[PDB]
RNA sequence: CCCCGAGAGGGGGUUUUUUUUUUUUUUUUU
């Protein structure tokens, strides 16, 4: 029961979109010189998260050091400061954490072509610094941005996008808002294709809404695609002109 | 800043403050302004090329009429653009079909009224959705545009942004609609926005206030008595500031909860407070500060001096609260307190009678007058009118405006006409919306939901054929019944059919009985505007003048309806039982069935009896009587209960127009053939819905009822007719209830049932994780589990089992909505109420043709005294079901002279046209003239007894 | 609640009631356990503090090479009066710094040596108090080194007055420590004079600690 | 514990229905007084290994 | 396989968290 019109008869959300519309997507490249590799700066809503991709380089420790692939590593750190409560206790190892980690290394392990470096390391830190809702999908952005920016070799994009379904009516990238008043499904989508990296659904969904949220998801996830593309297209263009 | 996007989208930031329980938290959210925002005008041009379809893939429709309401120039014709307080004060002129046609509400309008009063807010989207051809209303989303967006200018307060914000919009529309020559009308009460409009600033905007706008239309006369609007010899205290009282209900200070007060007694209020055990009093009218019956209050204990015998710091007052807990419980003097806020009015639309005593007949302009309402624990209010002289007799619907510190009585303001008092038509109108019950027509998006076939609809012959299949796949789970003898026995005018029974016998020795009911979740499906009105109409009310429906005619007296000779859709539940009516199995299947015949009580008693037609479809309804008697045997052996209140039928002249006989209606045969099989209907389906929900079973509970409700009655038993009732078990209370009679009068026994059901425990709807399985229990039936599933048609819990049931066999998965145990609490509680509202609407009814067949008629009739007083006495009319109250003064001669004896509940007396001392005892069936009456002050039609 | 530790029950709440310049104790050499060890004991006003510190190395240290000796210092609170993980962090931090001014590390290839300071029993008597103690963990430190063999440059010692603390070497010529919280402005000079009086106290009875017993 | 202290029940509303947490009593320890603690001195065993 | 040396020698092929509009009779068909 909402009080609020999530979705009005005039066919506008909360925040004035309509149920097909992207928020604000603003993607940056090469951020942080000095301190990585590879960095990224993703605005996606009033999301805010730096990503720092460090490597490949020499493992600090020769006991972890595979001869055939470079190691993956990947740690989220969610700042006490991303929500509008600040929360008291930290999140490093919180279990959800560990598993968003675990969740973007599984994926980018069949992406990031870890066999032609081997004996090497790629540490990705990343920072939430703003919390609004389709944070993992942001965090999927995040990584494919920096990733390139380093010149790491990968086979495709990986796209991440959140869909909500508000009874009957789905809507694309949601907000805190929506996610706290519907379930909502996360899809990590390879390049322009409808083969999928990542779905996770963690609330109830009806079976027979499910794969109409996937379609809806999978478009949505080609122009994040189209938008990080371009971007990176027209950084290209700058650096390259010197 | 603003930044702007690739689809010429905008993107700002929305930032506010939320304070929550003492807490501030900063909100932030981004805030889209577009473009594509339609005006929803039919004279548009330009709108419908840039409009773009929503989720359903379905372009918003333009319902602002081409040609609106035209007025006087330079207004001409005109759209009407709402202010914020125009709607929160004038909702119910908002919604009189005889003003505001074509109307804008700004969405800034539409969010502060669903802030500051949400049932309003409710009542607002109403009118927008259900738009037709009389009145429009329309949302213009101003702050997702961006052509009417405006933000907040340095050191401006919030509310003048908003005006001007509204005045944008009014700009807008002004410009926007120009090429059509209809002009833009801002209705608004507020000086700030009447004051920049007529020094006329920048642009030129038609601003009116309420009044003033009232006073420009047609009609101006019919409607200015819907316009919301020294009185005093004291002056009642202010109300706290909502941040005190958040503090003190936080600080254990101040308390809240709802107010009840007595028709008896107007001057003493008591408030249920969950921390204390009893009800604390609140004496006095300053202390009852202008509070009504039901109202949600917030009180503060007054001092122990103040206290009733039948402080500075917060510390000092939680000591204060303390020694009332110990005051309570030593029930020697009982503690008092003030209410210092109101938190939920129950105000609503009252019916009510202009009193005479305030209307001047020579006054030709505007008069104050007050308004008796039909709830007698409620107080009179101010009425502002010039039509005092059309109104004097009358049942009329006012609203309460409000009640000031100043004012003695509250002021409210008239709303419709229901037509003379003592009418069928105003009377039963009266009535309805009294008891809360919606008698208007369906809405245009309710009928949307009904079949396009309409009444041609039909059952598919072939249940395996491509086209039907193709449209319901569901289609080949339905059982096939059509082969079965199925016959509907209801009243002669039923129309509206939801059970049908038929009876084999199998080669085995045992029988085969089924009883089907009407498959109504087949066309109301959850979501639809279908299911909501029927959610929330709960149940259907039965009176004798009409019948106001749950659902529409064409669903309930037609497709759904078994109606015999076609071939119709239902839920049947079919048993396998031995000649000892005990079911050795059971099946639940929905059917395609087609009834045989629709009988009548009395046709189907004679066809059984008659000897003559052996017909396979009698020999199976005597088979039903059969086994009728058998479970009704069982039953009542297992503790079943068996009171009883048969109410009388109001036979109306079918030759004349107004009602002139009472009758009454008898039970027959038949009666008690469909109760034992809509009885073992119900069971089945609670024990299968519950084995498959668990936690969110739709059932019906019934508590036992407590010793002190027979205390009482056990008391004039034992010593009147030295009787009593055991209440050791439902067994118990029922044998003891039987044996109960009396040689001398058969009727005695029928007078002490009638009596004995008024102190039973209501029976209530819930769901099954509410309570634990031994509280599932049923007294009144003796069963372990029960509910209600026979019909769907005039219940909408039977629709709620019917959903379950078929979940549970596994016909279709039953929705979230009916395994959520919050909505199913919701669902529970409206469906209670809805149900309450429904016997005491159908009394009221019958109350009311009675009491006009009695009109101008006096007979000696047969009375039984049921109640005992020392200022009178209560006699019970079984002829035609009234009971009414002889006062002591018109009982008997010489009141000094009358003792009453509580020991004995005799009252002594001698009688007008006597002088011999005649002790009335209690039970007596005595001599009683009836007459009837229509009290001066109360309106009521009552019945003035005398008994001889 | 804790799966390694004995807590008790949850549903339990803790207690709560309602309403010379300097004397000194030295030992050392009492925990066989360990390398070197220190008894400082001392009573002032309404403020005693006996605290007792415990150095273990210098031991393996398995990670790369280094020419000189790594040092580690750890305050743990005691049984009466805790203190802030912060703060005892910093105070040793603030040690450290002290020691690798003191503590010849050359001598000491690839080796560890960690310093335990136990502050035991510190009684507040009153009917940032870590300033105070201070001082006597450098005390404790200097004798704990000195009793397990480790080569200092010079017995350092420490003083505090009005919040400073600072610790001197070399007669007391020289600083190997500042430290100041609250206090007030432009005291520095008096504060210097007075810790140096409590430097020098403090050093004699640590060599007379070191010698005679 | 104090005689009458001002802290009573706290209200907590539900679903419609509401409920009252019992009023919880702060303990106090006196600052002096104190009583010996009642071990059986018949059971205290003493270790050796 | 790769590096090194006028003479088939040597070096390497990596190691638990945005969930709360409160009120007076059983049962069946209407
Ligand atoms: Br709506
Ligand atoms: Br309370
Ligand atoms: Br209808
Ligand atoms: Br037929
Ligand atoms: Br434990
Ligand atoms: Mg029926
Ligand atoms: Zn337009």
């Amino acid at each position: 029961m909402s009080r609020l019109e999530i979705y009005s008869p005039e066919g506008l959300r909360l925040d004035g979109r309509r149920w097909n519309e992207l928020r604000r997507f603003e993607s940056s490249i090469n951020t942080h010189p000095h301190a990585a590799d590879g960095s990224s700066y993703m605005e996606q809503g009033n999301n805010k998260i730096i990503t720092l991709v460090k490597g490949p380089k020499e493992p600090r420790l020769k006991s972890q050091m595979d001869t055939s692939k470079a190691l993956l590593n990947v740690s989220v750190n969610i700042t006490k400061f991303s929500k509008f409560e600040r929360s008291k206790s930290s999140h490093k190892n919180e279990r959800r954490v560990l598993e968003i980690q675990t969740s973007l290394v599984r994926m980018f392990e069949k992406n990031v072509m870890l066999n032609i470096y081997p004996r090497t390391v790629i540490d990705i830190e990343i920072h939430v610094l703003e919390q609004d809702g389709g944070i993992m999908g942001s965090l999927i952005n995040g990584i494919t941005l920096a990733l390139i920016d380093a010149g790491i070799s990968m086979f495709d994009y990986i796209s991440g996008i959140s869909v909500g379904l508000y009874d009957t009516t789905p809507l694309l990238d949601t907000n805190s808002l929506e996610e706290n008043a519907m379930s909502t499904v996360t899809l990590g989508v390879v390049g322009k294709s409808e083969k999928l990296s990542l779905l996770l659904v963690e609330d109830k969904i009806p079976l027979d809404r499910l794969e109409n949220v996937l379609a809806i998801g999978i478009a949505g996830a080609h122009r994040v695609r189209d938008l990080m593309d371009e971007e990176l297209r027209k950084h290209a263009q700058k650096r390259v002109s010197n | 800043r603003r930044k702007r996007l690739a689809d010429g989208l905008s993107v700002t930031q929305k930032v506010f403050v939320r304070s929550r329980n003492g807490g501030a938290t900063k909100i932030v959210r981004e805030h889209y302004l577009r473009s594509d925002i339609p005006c929803l005008s039919r004279s548009c041009t330009k709108c419908p090329q840039i409009v773009v379809p929503d989720a359903q893939n379905e372009l918003p429709k333009f319902i602002l009429s081409d040609s609106p309401l035209e007025l006087s120039a330079p207004i001409g014709k005109h759209y009407v653009v709402l202010d914020t307080n125009v709607v929160l004060q004038a909702i119910d002129l908002l919604e009189n079909p005889n003003c505001f046609f074509d109307v804008i509400v700004p969405q800034i309008v539409l969010d502060e009224v669903r802030n500051k009063s949400y049932p309003v807010y409710t009542r607002l989207r109403t009118l927008c959705r259900d738009s037709d051809d009389h009145k429009r209303f329309i949302v213009f989303h101003n702050e997702f545009s961006e052509h009417t967006f405006v933000e907040r200018l340095p050191n401006e307060t919030i509310n003048d942004r908003n005006n001007r914000a509204i005045r944008k919009t009014c700009q807008w529309y002004s410009e926007h609609l120009k090429p059509y020559d209809i002009n833009v009308v801002l209705v608004t009460n507020d000086r700030l926005n009447r004051e920049a409009a007529t020094k006329e600033v920048e642009s030129n905007i038609i601003t009116k206030s309420l009044v003033q706008y009232i006073e420009l239309l047609p009609n101006a006369d019919d409607i200015r008595d819907s316009i919301p609007q020294t009185f005093s010899d004291f002056t009642f205290p202010e109300y706290y500031s909502t941040a005190r009282v958040m503090g003190g209900l936080k600080n254990g200070v101040l308390y809240q909860g709802n107010i009840q007060i007595s028709e008896y007694n107007f001057l003493e209020g008591s408030v249920s407070l969950p921390r204390f055990s009893k009800p604390v009093l609140i004496v006095g009218q300053k202390n009852l500060n202008r509070a009504f019956n039901g109202d949600q209050v917030i009180v503060e204990l007054l001092p122990q001096s103040e206290w009733k015998a039948p402080v500075i710091s917060d510390k000092q007052r939680r000591l204060l609260a303390k020694d009332a807990m110990i005051a309570q419980r030593s029930k020697k003097i009982q503690p008092t307190a003030k209410v210092v806020y109101i938190q939920r009015r129950s105000w609503r639309q009252y019916v009510g009678q202009l009193a005479p005593s305030s209307v001047d007949p020579q006054s030709s302009s505007t008069q104050n007058v007050f308004v008796i309402l039909m709830d007698k624990c409620l107080p009179k209010v101010r009425i502002r009118t010039r039509r005092a002289a059309e109104l004097l007799d009358k049942r009329i619907v006012i609203s309460i405006d409000s009640w000031p510190t100043t004012h003695k009585y509250p002021l409210g303001h008239f709303v419709r006409d229901l037509g003379t008092i003592e009418s069928a038509q105003a009377e039963t109108e009266a009535l309805l919306l009294e008891h809360d019950v919606e008698y208007r027509p369906f809405s245009k998006k309710v009928l949307e939901c009904l079949p396009a076939e309409g009444h041609d609809w039909k059952a598919p012959t072939k249940l395996d054929d491509p086209e039907a299949v193709s449209k319901d796949p569901l289609l080949t789970k339905r059982k096939d019944l059509r082969d079965k003898l199925i016959c509907s026995i209801d009243p002669p005018g039923c129309v509206d059919i939801n059970d049908a029974l038929h009876a084999k016998k199998l080669p085995n020795g045992n029988w085969e009985v089924g009883v089907h009911i009407a498959d109504v979740t087949h066309f109301v499906k959850p979501g639809t505007a279908l299911d909501a009105e029927g959610a929330a109409r709960g149940t259907s009310v039965y009176l004798v003048d009409k019948r106001i429906d749950m659902l529409p005619m064409l669903l309930g007296t037609d497709l759904c309806s078994l109606k015999p000779y076609v071939d119709r859709f239902a839920f049947s539940v079919i048993w396998e039982l031995d000649d000892s009516a005990n079911i050795v199995n059971v099946n639940f299947m929905k059917s395609v069935i087609r009834s045989r015949e629709a009988f009548s009580y009395e046709q189907a008693q004679l066809r059984i009896d008659d000897k003559t037609q052996n017909d396979e479809l009698t020999m199976g309804m005597r088979a039903l009587l059969k086994l009728s008697v058998k479970l009704k045997q069982k039953r009542l052996e297992a503790g079943a209960l068996n009171l009883a209140s048969p109410e009388v039928k109001v036979h109306m002249d079918s030759e004349t127009s107004d009602p002139n006989e009472v009758e009454i209606k008898k039970l027959l045969a038949t009666n008690s053939l469909v109760e034992e099989f809509m009885l073992l209907a119900n069971i089945s389906v609670a024990r299968k819905i519950y084995d498959a929900f668990p936690q969110t079973a739709m059932l019906r509970r019934h508590a036992a009822p407590p010793s002190t409700n027979f205390e009482i009655l056990n008391e004039m038993l034992n010593t009147r007719k030295n009787m009593s009732i055991s209440l050791e078990s439902s067994k118990a209370l029922a044998d003891s209830l039987d044996r109960c009679v009396d040689p001398e009068d058969p009727y005695f026994n029928t007078l002490v049932r009638i009596m004995s059901t008024r102190c039973m425990m209501a029976a209530q709807y819930f769901y099954s994780g509410a309570y634990s399985y031994p509280d599932f229990r049923h007294y009144g039936l003796a069963v372990d589990i029960y509910t209600h599933f026979t019909s769907p048609i005039r219940r909408y819990c039977d629709v709620v089992a019917h959903r379950q049931l078929a979940g549970a066999i596994g016909y279709e998965p039953l929705s979230l909505t009916h395994r959520d145990k919050n909505k199913m609490d919701m669902i529970c509680r409206n469906i209670n109420r809805k149900h309450r509202n429904a016997q005491f609407a159908g009394r009221a009814s019958i109350e009311y043709y009675v009491g006009q067949v009695m009109r101008n008629n006096e007979s000696t009739e047969t009375g039984y005294v049921i109640k005992v007083f020392n200022n009178g006495i209560v006699v019970l009319v079984p002829k035609f079901g009234v009971e009414g109250l002889i006062r002591l003064d018109n009982l008997t001669e010489d009141p000094n002279s009358a003792a009453f004896d509580e020991v004995e509940y005799k009252l002594t007396f001698v009688p007008t046209n006597s002088d011999k001392p005649r002790d009335v005892y209690v039970f007596d069936k005595v001599e009683v003239q009836v007459r009837s009456v229509m009290d001066p002050i109360t309106s009521k039609r009552k019945a003035e007894l005398l008994l001889k | 609640q804790d799966r390694r530790r004995l807590l008790g029950p949850a549903a339990a709440k803790p207690m709560a009631f309602s309403n010379s310049e300097q004397e000194l104790s030295l030992h050392t050499g009492f925990i066989e356990n360990c390398n070197g060890s220190a008894l400082v004991e001392a009573r002032s006003l309404g403020h005693q503090t006996s605290l007792i510190s415990a150095v273990y190395g210098p031991r393996s240290i398995r990670g790369s090479f280094t020419s000189q000796g790594t040092i580690s210092i750890q305050l743990k609170n005691g049984l009466l009066e805790k203190y802030n993980t912060n703060e005892l962090k910093e105070v040793s931090s603030f040690l450290m710094g002290i020691f690798n001014s003191v503590v010849n590390l050359s001598r000491y290839p690839k080796s560890g040596i960690d310093i335990f300071v136990y502050l035991t029993y510190d009684k507040d008597l009153t009917n940032s108090q870590i300033s105070s103690l201070i001082p006597h963990c450098i005390t404790s430190i200097t004798l704990a080194l000195a009793d397990a063999g480790i080569e200092l440059v010079d017995m350092a010692g420490a003083g505090e007055a009005n919040g400073t603390v600072v610790s001197f070497i070399k007669n007391g010529e020289e600083i190997v420590g500042f430290w100041k919280d609250d206090g007030d402005d432009e005291d520095l000079l008096e504060c210097l004079d007075r810790c140096k009086e409590q430097y020098n106290r403090y050093r004699d009875l640590m060599i007379s600690c070191l010698m005679n017993q | 514990i104090d005689e009458r202290a001002s802290d009573l029940r706290m209200t907590i509303r539900t679903r419609g229905r509401s409920a009252t947490i019992r009023e919880t009593y702060e303990i106090i320890c006196d600052q002096t007084k104190s009583v010996p603690l009642m071990i059986n001195a018949k059971n205290i065993a003493f270790a050796s290994n």
